[PDB]
């Protein structure tokens, strides 16, 4: 069979019934119906009795086209060259307008310069390809989705197929990497596999080929920056002017720009002297999506690149330009001196310059980067914990997704610690839409600690229940306590959650020093 | 190789399949469609029923048993299953929807089989059937849950003459008013040296057949493969020759002068029957209406559609002991057999000659019947069965008498079956009546006496008593003479006339009376079942509906057969020599304790050690010593029979029954109940005293889903898919026996196809065996116990014997009782019901230091007996109500008046009983039965009254998780209860919907598992449903409390908005709670039953007529669920008191009644003809849950009313027989055999005037 937009029972829309302003502000079709928005936009699916045959048969479906774009603009560079860097075009939005219209220096300067920073798309390269298996089941669907967000997978499938959410059960035991690429882009394959399973009443496996994934799905947003800096001889910043552009692909959804802004100052001091304007650019390319530290990468890159350019224009050592700009009484001021000393920075930086004077074709380099990364919390994450009366072993099923980050490792440590039993006695079961009902996407690096908080809280409920029994019977061991709890009909199942505001936000300071050797003749 | 299923073509690679693969195995495992079930594997139960369609050049559709039909005979046919008629997406079929919306599905395991039977029936009749035909057509579909009434209402509503009220949402059936069989050329060879041939001509057949004979291959001429159902097909069969495709072996020819009718050898019984309806208006063949009636007594619809005349006679040929009904009919008509031995070589011979001569290389080509004109010939025939349909005969008979012009016998053919293997004709009787008027003075008296002497029946268990079979054969001949006397206007005595009639059974009906309260809706609303539609469509999944797993094997027990002996040596080589048999596992393979139970044991369920595999003295015939694993269920079962055990020793006395142990009276007797009254003092005066007994046998649960566990090795642990009422005990047992952690043994139980107590604990021999195998072999293991394994190796309702004395005033008022009772435990004391026997021993009657009760637990050489619906409660009520009835008998006081004389004061039964006797017209109807009994010798009426006060109590803890989805506000529940057909999920959905304030349709219940169901107590005690309802309502009240502040602040316009606003605020929409003993107060359920019977004294057969039930259900949570629980419970009890019978071999201890052939619960026509159920109004429960009372168990205790009704009928026969007025021990069951044995009938009583 071949299925397309004509076979969709409900809205031709990848996303939830109720949309927000971050994830789902713009319409996205499961299968394109009017103007093709990018090369590789799916218009339907082929179903066949092997993965090989399905992929081969997809290439044999013969499309007839009418019309076609004047000019195809598939990259950030293409849209800025053709449209200009000035927003007065449908492809350029300005979500970030500096309150400073034009930069006025309140400090004098000895060196000024202009520069650019260009960072391209990055493909996630999760080693498990985009994958969903859908089974027809008692008039509903069982959905085996490689997703960071079961709730969105359920919501989307239920919306597109006009089903009750409770009849679309998603199970995700683990995924082979996600890095953000399985937060939302999993639901094109999942919605399509479900449509086929529901219409044909058979099991459908959708394992997306690497080519399909890299042709039709988005990537880390590309970044372009144009900046002016104004500095003293010391590298002390008097002012910055920075314009940046982020490549959305064809839809404005899932913008990282807010995070680019949050880390734009990194750990340096400013006084109404940093003009920052940020643009969202729509390109004729797949919709770009979160990739590990989205916006945070570009925000740090932008500020640290300006430091390195300052270093080069003033001839001051890059560490010394950082010293001249550090916020006062900051953790970085305590860390950086200890780091430069222990790494023998000064010596190794001089060794590299000496080596470079002696050799034309084999050059050495030393690169320093510092950061203050912002960690914040969002959404709600459930956990269910049960103790078995038979032997005191423990199971957990929760709304977190294990993608390799060691979330289940940490949960087991915390559940074991909270209950006072060995780690070996704790099992984590698959995440599903029952014990993980409504759970937010696993992302923002806080997934692991948020679920640890949900599990600890469930385990504290179990201890409160065990307390009266422990004081009454004074048990010799945990197994005897649990069996005595079971004898008194104490409930050894607890369900709880962690939500935004349960823990306080914080920053993570880090430093990196990198030594390279460059063959100048080969690169 | 080609078959069509549900409109889709499947290419069949035959070389790769077993030669003998069933259509069932192909449907389930190759097409992957799990709607079509199995249980008996022998044609008796109907859960596997599907339809075939094939090419007069017209399309015929007929039902078959998929378990019996061989795949290789279906090539080119179109197969239809329930999934083929409809599903959620495309819309449910009229039949699926009618069965769900009219409350005709509980556990649901029979529902697809029922739907496809109806589809078969409607299609075969061009969509035009009568209510009578519909009611006649479900003899092959056993339902253990519904009591059939709602199934019959639903299917009858499709009839042209329907008088059934159909709900307005039910859709209309399509127009049913009226693919080609594939027959490859030459053979098809099989790796194992097997051959199939599909001959199109008789030339082709004789080629194939001569072929098989010359190469010394055992052969079979395959039509329906139904004979396997009676005698298992030999494994030595190599040449399969399909004869279902030869025109020359079908059809019929009326001779030119209408003097003879030739029938195709391989006409189906159903085709023979249709042929009878066509020719029964042809002069000389009016007698074919009697042939039609006798064929309608054979087997059931699908076996008669598939099974053939020649197939049946081939059974009689191979097995002379087989009392073929086709044989006895054809022998009485002097049918000739056309034996054909080549295309141009054939002989027409007598039936007797066919049977006495070799058939090697020969076929039955046809059968020749001659014309027998109406007045010159009297032809009649009988098949006396232990239930209405689908049971083999105690005795069958066929009588052909030719009359001369002066009303004398020219000739007689008087034939019986079920006497002894070489008995056919009553020759001395044919010669006696020859040239006489049968009605002349003294002839019939002489004829019986002579007949009674010449009948010397054999006595091969489990056949009935020789004495019953002789009295039955006599009564049948008498019945014939009475019938033809009436037809020929021979004068009969007024009191003898009805002796010549068969009992009137009108089209059955029911009435239900109940209240609903809109102010509590959705609670107290009458609804379809939560899973009703998926049950009827075959969407619903059970444990063994898990898809095929790669490298899966099937398990079956290897059993010990020598009680008291030890197994010293096991030879597995004969099993392992079969290709596809993988391994044998025994106790030596068990890592952990060889123990079936939890790590921490109690004194009720688990006081005595029980081995998974016997290592010492064998405790009962059927005790497993190990398991075989093989690549098919068929091969596992066959290989397990081939493992040779060498025994050392053996008990010189085997005592496998309660009677065997008690007759020998000791270590086997314990006395848990010891009266504080050592000797009854009876200082009160008394006018009447007597002694009596009550004897009640075992009962097999007969859940339609067999004992089943599937275990998958998974990520270093196990996933267990077990048909269990207690997941936690399954988990505990598996982890203990394998030395694993419980958190690594995950059990999932979405639903079970009945339990009734039998899946509380006995699920775990198979579950633990399967898990052992999965662990050791590191592969998926499927253990679907055969019916023979279940009935041979697992226990049953405990048998009960009571000896009592009573002392009463002439009013029936009790002055004293002494009672001793014994309950049959089997070989272990575990799971005693004796507590509940004691609890209900006084019922609703007033005692005062005058009731001495002593109770013993008795260990027998038999499987460990287990809970079965209302354990102990049934015997407690039976014991007390029996003594009430015995009192009435001795005092001459009406049974209602003895009950009034003895009622507790200020008691609910004191308001309920008078209103019940008023509305049921008890007094006039009792006087009516007595007046009728006075006018008739051989047809007797009885009325039986039973009252009860059933105690309801709580135990254990039951968890429940509720989650609301923010996406659309729909709700899911996963809880620690098990849905087994009792409507737990239906009631849960109403409570969750009522509490949250949303529609029922928005609530879904998910599978029970060992996460959200961790530690949960066994679902039983009838309180399961209300207990999980308490847990779910508590969790939902928590959700309501979290939602309240969001309601007050955003004041939402609907539920969807409230829930998204709560999601935006990060309100936790998941709540987990529980219900535990003490959350609710215990209470009692009062019930009354009045049952009416008509007894045929001469055969023992009866028809249960009007039954009235009044039960306090409080304010019912769901009257539909509660009516269905009352009908089901009553009907399982009606089985216990009528046709269900367990026989243990008194020398070996083997359970001989171990399949559908030999164990007979109620069928569709075994139910009351007029079933009226009232839920008492204006009667809210002060205790329990939401003013409601449990219904799952109590009504089974009222079923003894049936036995009380037969007892009045039997006493009237005894009176007419001149027996001095004396009590007959009441017995579970009251079989036809029991009633004729105690009726005082003697063939000297057989008079015309
Ligand atoms: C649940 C159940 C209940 C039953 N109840 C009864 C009952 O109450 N009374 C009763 O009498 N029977 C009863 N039967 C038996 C039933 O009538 C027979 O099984 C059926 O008639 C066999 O026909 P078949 O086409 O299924 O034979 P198959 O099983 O296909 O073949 C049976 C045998 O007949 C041979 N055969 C087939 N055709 C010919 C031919 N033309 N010439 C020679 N040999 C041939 C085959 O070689 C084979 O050995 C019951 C069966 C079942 C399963
Ligand atoms: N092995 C592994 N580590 C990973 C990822 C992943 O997919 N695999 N994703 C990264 C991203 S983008 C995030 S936001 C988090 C997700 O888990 P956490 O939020 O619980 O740390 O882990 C990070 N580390
Ligand atoms: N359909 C169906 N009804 C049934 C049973 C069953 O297996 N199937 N079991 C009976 C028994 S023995 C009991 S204890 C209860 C179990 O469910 P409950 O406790 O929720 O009533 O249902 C009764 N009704
Ligand atoms: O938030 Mo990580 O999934 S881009
Ligand atoms: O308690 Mo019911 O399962 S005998
Ligand atoms: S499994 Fe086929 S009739 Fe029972
Ligand atoms: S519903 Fe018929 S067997 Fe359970």
């Amino acid at each position: 069979a071949y299925l397309d937009a004509k076979d969709i029972p409900g809205p031709n829309y990848v996303g939830p019934k109720i949309r927000d302003q971050f994830f789902f502000p713009k319409d996205e079709e499961l299968f394109a119906t009017g103007e093709i928005k990018f090369y590789g936009q799916p218009v339907g699916i082929i179903l066949a009795n092997s993965n090989s045959l399905a992929n081969r048969a997809a290439e044999l479906v013969k499309l007839t086209y009418e019309g076609g774009a004047e000019e195809i603009l598939p990259s950030l560079k293409a849209v800025l060259d053709k449209v200009g860097s000035e927003a007065g075009n449908k492809r350029l939005e300005q979500p970030i307008k500096s309150t400073i219209d034009v930069l006025q220096l309140e400090e004098p300067f000895d060196v000024s310069s202009s520069g650019q920073l260009d960072m391209g798309l990055q493909y996630h390269y999760y080693m498990e390809p985009q994958t969903t298996v859908v089974l027809p089941f008692e008039g509903g669907l069982q959905v085996y989705a490689a997703t960071q967000w079961m709730d969105l997978t359920q919501d989307t499938i239920a919306n597109v197929l006009n089903l009750k959410s409770n009849d679309v059960q998603v199970k995700t035991r683990r995924i082979g990497g996600g890095y953000g690429g399985k937060a939302t882009r999993c639901n094109l394959a999942a919605a399509a596999a479900a449509l086929a399973a529901h219409k044909l009443n058979r099991p459908i496996r959708f394992v997306q080929s690497l080519e399909s994934i890299m042709t039709s799905l988005g990537k880390r947003w590309a970044f372009h920056c144009d900046y002016d800096f104004f500095v003293q001889k010391s590298g002390k910043i008097s002012g910055i002017v920075s314009r940046f552009y982020e490549d959305a692909g064809y839809l404005a959804n899932e913008s990282p720009i807010g995070h680019t802004v949050l880390l734009s100052k990194n750990c340096y001091e400013f006084s109404d002297n940093y003009k920052l304007d940020g643009y969202l650019v729509c390109t004729d390319s797949p919709s770009n999506t979160p990739c590990r530290a989205p916006g945070s990468v570009e925000g740090i890159a932008m500020m640290e690149n300006i430091i390195e350019h300052i270093a080069f224009e003033t001839g001051v050592d890059p560490a010394d330009v950082r010293f001249a700009n550090l916020l006062p009484a900051h953790k970085m001021g305590d860390m950086m001196p200890r780091f430069l000393e222990s790494t023998k920075y000064r010596e190794r930086k001089a060794e590299a310059i000496a080596h470079n004077k002696e050799n034309r074709w084999h050059k050495r380099g030393l690169g320093l980067c510092i950061m203050e990364y912002q960690i914040g919390y969002f959404g709600q994450y459930p956990a269910t914990v049960a103790i078995y009366h038979s032997d005191g072993t423990v199971v957990v099923s929760h709304g977190g997704i294990e993608m390799g980050q060691g979330m289940n490792t940490k949960i087991s440590q915390v559940a074991a610690h909270t209950l006072g039993i060995p780690m070996e006695q704790v099992r984590i079961e698959a995440s599903d839409t029952i014990n993980g009902a409504n759970s937010m996407v696993t992302g923002g690096a806080v997934g692991s600690e948020t679920l640890c908080f949900a599990v600890r809280k469930a385990c504290e409920t179990l201890n409160e229940r065990l307390k009266p029994v422990r004081e009454e019977v004074k048990p010799e061991n945990w197994q005897d306590l649990i069996q005595e709890a079971y004898n008194r009909k104490i409930n050894l199942i607890a369900s709880d959650q962690c939500k935004q505001g349960d823990m306080d936000p914080y920053s993570v300071c880090g430093l990196c020093l990198t030594e390279v050797e460059l063959d100048v003749l080969t690169g | 190789g080609r078959i069509t299923i549900n409109g889709t073509s499947h290419e069949v690679n035959l070389s790769a399949l077993p030669a003998d693969i069933s259509l069932n195995t192909f449907i389930r495992e190759y097409a992957g469609l799990t709607g079509t079930k199995f249980m008996c594997q022998e044609g008796g139960c109907g859960v596997c029923v599907c339809t075939l369609t094939g090419i007069t050049g017209e399309l015929r559709t007929w039902a078959v048993n998929s378990c019996l039909t061989l795949l290789n005979t279906c090539l080119g046919l179109e197969v239809t299953t329930s999934e083929g008629l409809g599903n959620k997406r495309v819309g449910y079929h009229a039949i699926q929807q009618r069965l769900a919306k009219m409350n005709g599905t509980q556990c649901g395991y029979c529902s697809p089989g029922i739907v496809m039977n109806m589809y078969g029936l409607l299609k075969s009749k061009g969509g035009k059937v009568t209510m009578e035909e519909v009611e006649n057509s479900f003899g092959g579909n056993i339902c253990r849950c519904t009591g059939y009434r709602p199934i019959l209402d639903a299917m009858k509503s499709f009839a042209v003459d329907s008088n059934i009220q159909v709900p307005a949402e039910c859709i209309d059936i399509e127009d049913l008013s009226t693919c080609k069989k594939q027959q490859p050329k030459g053979s098809q060879l099989y790796p194992d040296g097997s051959r199939w041939s599909w001959p199109v001509s008789l030339g082709d057949l004789f080629a194939a057949l001569q072929g098989a004979v010359k190469e010394k291959l055992p052969y079979m001429l395959v039509a329906g493969n139904t004979a396997h159902g009676v005698y298992r097909r030999s494994p030595d069969i190599k040449a399969f020759i399909d004869v279902s495709g030869l025109a020359e072996l079908k059809g019929h020819k009326l001779s030119a002068d209408n003097s003879s009718l030739t029938l195709g050898g391989n006409l189906s019984l159903s085709e023979t029957m249709e042929l009878c309806r066509q020719l029964e208006n042809t002069k000389g063949f009016e007698y074919l209406s009697q042939v039609w009636q006798h064929l309608d007594w054979i087997a059931n619809v699908p076996v008669r559609n598939a099974g053939t005349l020649a197939g049946n006679l081939s059974i009689k040929h191979a097995h002379p002991e087989f009392p073929s009904d086709v044989f006895i009919v054809l022998e009485a008509l002097d049918a000739q057999v056309i034996v054909q031995e080549a295309v141009d070589k054939q002989q027409t011979v007598s039936l007797a000659s066919y049977l006495g001569s070799s058939m090697e290389g020969k076929i039955i080509r046809g059968l020749v019947l001659r014309a027998y004109p109406k007045e010159r010939f009297a032809f009649d025939s009988y098949k006396i069965m232990p239930r209405a349909q689908n049971a083999h005969a105690y005795v069958n008979a066929a009588f052909l008498v030719e009359f001369t012009a002066d009303a004398k016998v020219k000739s007689a053919r008087i034939c019986f079956g079920g006497i002894h293997p070489e008995f056919v004709h009553a020759t001395a009787i044919e010669n006696l009546i020859r040239d006489k008027n049968p009605f002349e003075n003294g002839l019939v008296e002489k004829a019986f006496g002579q007949l009674s002497t010449l009948l010397q029946p054999d006595a091969v268990l489990p056949d009935a008593s020789p004495v019953y079979r002789r009295k039955l054969a006599c009564g049948l001949f008498y019945k014939f003479l009475l019938k033809i006397a009436a037809q020929r206007k021979q004068g009969l005595g007024s009191r003898f006339v009805t002796g010549g009639s068969l009992l009137k059974r009108p089209v059955s009906s029911g009435q239900q009376s109940f209240e609903t309260f809109q102010e509590h809706y959705p609670v107290t609303k009458a609804t379809e079942k939560h899973e009703g539609l998926i049950q009827c469509s075959g969407e619903a999944t059970y444990s063994n509906d898990l898809p095929t797993q790669h490298n899966q094997l099937w398990a079956a027990f290897v059993i010990a057969k020598k009680v008291g002996a030890k197994v010293t040596k096991v030879d597995t080589q004969p099993a392992l020599d079969l290709p596809g048999v993988v391994a044998y596992l025994d106790a030596k393979d068990i890592p952990g304790p060889n123990y079936v139970g939890p790590k921490i044991r109690d004194q009720f369920f688990f006081p005595k050690d029980e081995e998974l595999f016997a290592t010492g003295e064998i405790k009962f015939y059927g005790q497993p010593v190990g398991i075989i694993l093989a690549n098919s269920n068929s091969l596992a079962n066959r290989a397990a029979e081939l493992v040779k055990l060498t025994y050392e020793g053996g008990a010189e006395e085997i005592l496998p029954s309660l009677k065997a142990v008690l007759d020998k009276v000791n270590k086997r007797l314990e006395q848990p109940i010891k009266s504080t009254i050592d000797v009854l003092q009876l200082e009160e005066p008394f006018d009447v005293s007597s002694s009596g007994q009550l004897d009640m046998g075992l009962q097999y649960h007969y859940y339609m889903e067999p004992q089943t566990t599937v275990v998958l090795p998974f990520e270093g642990g196990l996933q267990v898919y077990a048909a269990t009422q207690w997941m936690d005990l399954t988990q505990d047992t598996i982890a203990n026996v394998l030395n694993l952690k419980s958190n690594d043994v995950q059990v999932k139980t979405r639903r079970i196809g009945g339990g009734y107590g039998g899946k509380a604990t006995r699920c775990n021999l198979a579950a633990a065996a399967a898990a052992l195998a999965a662990h050791k072999l590191n592969r998926p293991i499927r253990f679907v116990q055969s019916l023979e394994s279940i009935m041979t190796s697992l226990g049953k309702r405990w048998a009960f014997h009571c000896d009592y004395d009573f002392f009463v005033q002439k009013s029936g008022k009790i002055s004293g009782i002494v009672s001793r009772f014994y309950e049959d435990a089997g070989y272990l004391a575990n799971e005693s019901p004796i507590g509940h026997t004691v609890l209900l021993s006084k019922n609703c009657y007033e005692f005062s230091d005058n009731y001495k009760l002593d109770g013993y637990l008795v260990c027998t050489d038999s499987p460990s007996n287990t809970p079965c619906r209302a354990p102990g409660s049934v015997e407690g009520i039976a014991m007390m109500e029996n003594i009430i009835e015995h009192i009435a008998f001795e005092t001459g006081v009406d049974p209602a008046d003895v009950r009034f004389a003895n009622l507790l004061p200020a008691h609910k039964m004191g308001d309920m009983m008078p209103r019940f006797l008023e509305s049921t017209k008890y007094r006039e109807r009792k006087a009516e039965a007595i007046a009728h009994n006075k006018e008739n010798r051989w047809h007797k009426r009885g009325l039986g009254l039973c009252i009860m006060e059933y105690q309801i109590g709580y135990f254990g803890q039951y968890p429940a998780t509720v989650a609301i989805y923010h996406s659309d506000g729909t709700v899911v529940v996963s809880h620690g209860g098990i849905e087994m057909g009792q409507g737990m999920n239906t009631k849960i959905s109403q409570v969750a919907a009522h509490t949250l304030g949303i529609p029922m349709e928005q609530v879904r219940i998910e599978a029970s598992d060992t996460i959200n169901g961790a530690n949960s107590m066994v679902t039983g005690g009838a309180v399961g449903s209300e207990t999980l309802c308490f847990a779910v309502r508590k969790a939902c009240e928590t959700l309501n409390e979290r939602l309240k502040p969001v309601r007050e602040e955003v004041k939402p316009e609907n539920w969807q908005d409230l829930i998204q606003e709560a999601y935006n605020r990060k309100i936790n929409l998941i709540a987990s709670d529980q219900c535990k003993q003490g959350d609710m107060d215990p209470y009692s359920v009062c019930g009354l039953c009045l049952t009416e019977v008509e007894l045929d004294v001469l055969t023992g057969n009866y028809i249960v007529g009007r039954v009235d039930i009044l039960e306090d259900t409080g304010e019912s949570l769901n009257p539909n669920v509660d009516i269905g629980q009352i009908e089901g419970a009553f009907m399982m009890g009606l089985g216990y008191w009528t046709s269900e019978q367990v026989i243990a071999d008194p020398k070996t201890g083997e359970c001989l009644t171990n399949r559908t052939w030999t164990y007979k619960p109620p069928g569709a026509k075994d139910i009351p003809t007029d079933l009226r159920i009232e839920l008492l109004p204006k009667s809210p429960n002060k205790a329990g849950f939401m003013r409601s009372k449990a219904t799952g168990e109590p009504a089974i205790c009222l079923s003894i009313a049936v036995a009380f009704a037969l007892q009045q009928a039997l006493q009237s026969a005894r009176d007419d027989a001149g027996v001095p007025k004396s009590w007959v021990t009441l017995t579970a069951p009251m079989t036809p055999e029991h009633l004729v044995l105690h009726s005082g009938t003697e063939p000297s009583q057989f008079k015309l005037n």
